[PDB]
Order: structure tokens, then C-alpha cells, then sequence
């Protein structure tokens, strides 16, 4: 299908979110991410692994 | 042992019967033999040089 | 990092999150700025703020 | 195009830059939406 | 500096021959100058080990 | 403001005007 | 020729595919192919990374996230709805994950 | 001019934007800022250096 | 005829295949 | 290579991609040129360019 399958408007396939803040105890390492899902595109959390 | 040596890691991989594939598609998927943008290079299209 | 594609700066609306900055590795925006400011300002005086 | 220059022992590279029109037009419709259209006419960046 | 900067390597002698075919509409001119590979970074790479 | 000349410094009883909008500086 | 053995060009025995580092496809000598900031390194297809500055090293092995995504999409159409293992029937001898040894 | 030139309604001249998130790779340093352009005021990016 | 005389008869109804089953597409370089 | 199948000429428009020359191994253009010259021109004179 050659129509309405690709945006052709310069958007990434992979995005890396750095944590907005991170705090560590001596048992846990809590990290907070602020991920923003564009304005048109959508994603499923089958992606979004932690690196 | 505690008599270990301070050392460094090395990573690599082997692919023994693979052809590295770069599909000619807008989103790298395979939704047809006649790829997405390959059909999009026929709009009374011109000639291109590939490097 | 100006013309590096991997380390590309982003200026985009909060709602849209579609980057409005594109760099294609052929533009030389460093030599561009050097020539621009050399041809506008009389660069015999030293400005410590921008070196 | 071909170049002939004085030889130097150390490895060197030619730096030819093709003067083109690298102009961008920025449109801001309403309240934090930025659209920029880039167009390098002789050496384009899209096909 | 509205241009398409193309850096072509030079072995330490002689001449060289660049470029293939396109449109050339609204072309403005050329600008050539020799550089040294040791002083020039590789290209717009995240990190240049060499 | 409909009379945009009211935003300019006044030399005498008239605003200080002029000039030219836009830049064409590009070479090299 | 003066050689006898598994000749890859017509035997399908490609043991040297792991030596590649990066591929830069450029149309009309001015347009990088994927463009549009498609990949994590839009300028070229980085197959292997050595310095690995910020974060781009997929799996426990070498090789970059963008190249892994491209290979998964080209072979199985996987990289968008997760990274699950492809079904057995899709995994053949000439496939990618069947021979990808980390 | 004496009217319709200055805000006279208590707004800043210099604005400092703390980074929303930051990462410090041992090769590169990346920070993300969100800058809010008032509701009426405008700025030019000839200002807005990186400190 | 009906071309049902050319197919095995599982009882009475022929063991016909799918109408769109004809044709194939198997082509990939890798 | 005139009437061979593998190696052949492909004179066509640069963006046309459809060849304007077809050779089907039954045409004998060598004998065609021979007879054409023999009928149009006097063949007792030696013309040095094309033997």
C-alpha cells in the first residue's frame, strides 16, 4: 500500500528517554522517565524496554 | 580468586549464513514484493545515481 | 554536536514532539558561522563572552 | 572535474564545497507548533 | 556558507577526479581548498578515535 | 495598534523612520 | 581459481558477513538513503560499534540497535510490536536469528 | 514613544531554564530544556546562549 | 461437465480446493 | 555484440528504463549492413575509416 502507511515527515523510529531524575538507595535504583508520545504517532509498550 | 587481575570486556557476534538485508521500504517492513516506495519511484520519475 | 546525525539537537513543540532541526552532514554550520561573523563584524577585537 | 596540486608526503584530503542555496522557511501556525521546510536546490536532500 | 561540502581523500601525490550526475539548477559556484587528514576530524561522528 | 508609526521614536513631531526588510548576505 | 571448497558465491555459505562496520547509502551523491532522521544514526547504517559512546549496543553482543531493528523488520517484521522470537517456520537456514551467535 | 511599547506588567527580562533532564556520557553531554514563551511576549534566538 | 469429475469425491461433494489457491509468490534476496 | 542475448546495447532514455533496441537472434544485421553497403555504394573503392 503506497498511501497512508508512512508519514514521510522526518520522525524517528527509535527514541531514547533519559530519566528526568534518578535516586538510589542501597537496595533499589529508582528512575523516572517522562516519555511524550508525539502528537499523531502512537506506540505500544511491547516496545519500551529498559537499557 | 582475590588474586584476580583487573580486566576489560570484549563483545562480538558471528553470522555464518546470513545476507545482510536492507529492504527498499519506507519503514523497512515487507508488506508486498513491490515495496512501498519502489512503486513510488515511477511517477514519471527521473534517473538517480547511487553511491 | 551540530552536524552529527546521531547527536542531533532538537527544537520542537511540546505537543508535537516533531523535531524542527535537521542536519544532513553536508552542511558546515561551524565554518558557516565563522565566515558569517567574520564578514559582518570587524574581527580584530576580542569579545570574551563568545571568545 | 580534475585537480592537480603540489605533492605532499603526509596524507591530505581535498575540500571542495559546491556553493548552493541552503534556505529554510519557518512557519508557526498557532501556540507552540513549529514547521520548518528545508530546501537545498542544487544538491537536494530528498527524492 | 550555503554549500554541500564534500571532502575527497588525496593520496600524497598527483591528482584526483570527483562526482557523478544531477540537475545543477540554481548552482552558484565552486570553492576548493586542500586540507590535511590528520588535522581534519573523520566526519560528523559521535566520537573520532583516530 | 492600527497606526504602527506610534511605536517609533519621534524626531520632532514625526516618527524616526529610516531601512529595508530582509537580508541577502550569502557567499563563499 | 586453483581452489576447491565451499564457494560462497554459488553455494550460499557466507561466513564473512560479520566483518562489516557501517554502510552509507547515498542517492544522487547528496541524499542519504533512509533520511528523515529515521534511525538512531540517520547518516549511515552502523552495523557494528566499537567505542559505543552513549547507548547503542543491542543485545548482550556487539552490533547496534538500529541495525538489529532493521534486520528484524527485514526478516520477520518484528521490531515495532516488541522483540519476540519469530515462529519456527519463519526461521530458516538463510535467516538472521537462526545464525546470529552472540 | 510613551505607550504600547513596554509591558509595565511585571515580567522578567532574563530567564534561566534549568534542564528538565540531563545525561553525562564520558564522550558527550546531553541536556533537555523546556522553554515557555509567555502568552504574549516573544523572543529571538539570537539570545538564549548555553551557560 | 463441472470439473467435479476430475476431483476426489469425499462421499458426494468433491474435495475442491480454494478458488484463490492458484498462483504463488516466493521471492526474497536473503 | 549485435544479435547476442547476454551482451547487448541498451540505448534508451536516461530515466526511461525501457530499452529502445531489441535483438532476437534471428535478425542478421551484419549481413544487413554488408548488403546495404553493397547495393548503395560502389564496393571496388577502399574507405579507410570502416575498413
Amino acid at each position: 500500500p503506497t498511501h497512508d502507511v508512512t508519514t514521510e515527515r522526518s520522525q524517528r523510529l527509535q527514541l531514547r528517554f533519559v530519566p528526568v531524575d534518578r535516586e538510589d538507595t542501597q537496595y533499589s535504583y529508582k528512575t523516572r522517565f517522562q516519555l511524550a508520545v508525539g502528537d499523531n504517532r502512537v506506540l505500544d509498550m511491547a516496545s519500551t524496554y529498559f537499557d | 580468586d582475590p588474586r584476580h587481575a583487573l580486566r576489560d570486556p570484549e563483545r562480538k557476534f558471528l553470522c555464518d549464513r546470513t545476507l545482510w538485508r536492507i529492504p527498499f521500504s519506507s519503514n523497512f517492513m515487507s508488506m508486498g514484493s513491490l515495496t512501498d516506495l519502489g512503486q513510488n519511484l515511477l511517477y514519471a520519475n527521473a534517473a538517480h545515481a547511487l553511491d | 554536536y551540530y552536524n552529527s546525525g546521531g547527536n542531533l539537537g532538537v527544537l520542537a513543540g511540546q505537543s508535537s514532539q516533531l523535531n524542527a532541526v535537521v542536519d544532513l552532514q553536508d552542511r558546515n554550520t561551524e565554518l558557516s558561522y565563522q565566515m558569517l561573523l567574520a564578514n559582518t563584524t570587524d574581527r580584530s577585537r576580542y569579545f570574551s563572552m563568545w571568545n | 572535474m580534475t585537480f592537480e596540486m603540489d605533492p605532499i608526503n603526509e596524507p591530505t584530503l581535498l575540500y571542495v564545497l559546491f556553493e548552493v542555496f541552503d534556505v529554510a522557511r519557518v512557519h508557526q501556525p498557532h501556540r507552540g507548533v513549529i514547521e520548518v521546510v528545508y530546501l537545498r536546490t542544487p544538491f537536494s536532500a530528498g527524492n | 556558507l550555503s554549500a554541500a561540502n564534500m571532502l575527497y581523500p588525496i593520496p600524497p601525490n598527483a591528482t584526483q577526479l570527483p562526482i557523478p550526475s544531477r540537475n545543477w539548477a540554481a548552482f552558484r559556484g565552486w570553492s576548493l581548498t586542500r586540507l590535511k587528514q590528520r588535522e581534519t576530524p573523520a566526519l560528523g561522528s559521535p566520537f573520532d578515535p583516530y | 495598534e492600527y497606526n504602527y508609526a506610534a511605536l517609533a521614536p519621534r524626531q520632532g513631531s514625526r516618527p524616526m523612520l529610516s531601512s529595508g526588510i530582509g537580508t541577502h548576505e550569502m557567499h563563499g | 581459481f586453483t581452489y576447491s571448497g565451499t564457494i560462497p558465491y554459488l553455494d550460499g555459505t557466507f561466513y564473512l558477513s560479520h566483518t562489516f562496520r557501517k554502510v552509507a547509502i547515498q542517492f544522487d551523491s547528496s541524499v542519504t538513503w533512509p533520511g528523515n532522521d529515521r534511525l538512531l544514526t540517520p547518516n549511515e547504517f552502523e552495523i557494528k560499534i566499537s567505542v559505543d559512546g552513549e547507548g547503542y549496543n543491542v543485545a548482550q553482543s556487539n552490533m547496534t540497535k538500529d541495525w538489529f531493528l532493521v534486520q528484524m523488520l527485514a526478516n520477520y517484521n518484528i521490531g515495532y510490536q516488541g522483540y519476540h522470537l519469530p515462529p519456527d517456520y519463519k526461521d530458516r537456514t538463510f535467516s538472521f536469528l537462526h545464525n546470529f551467535i552472540p
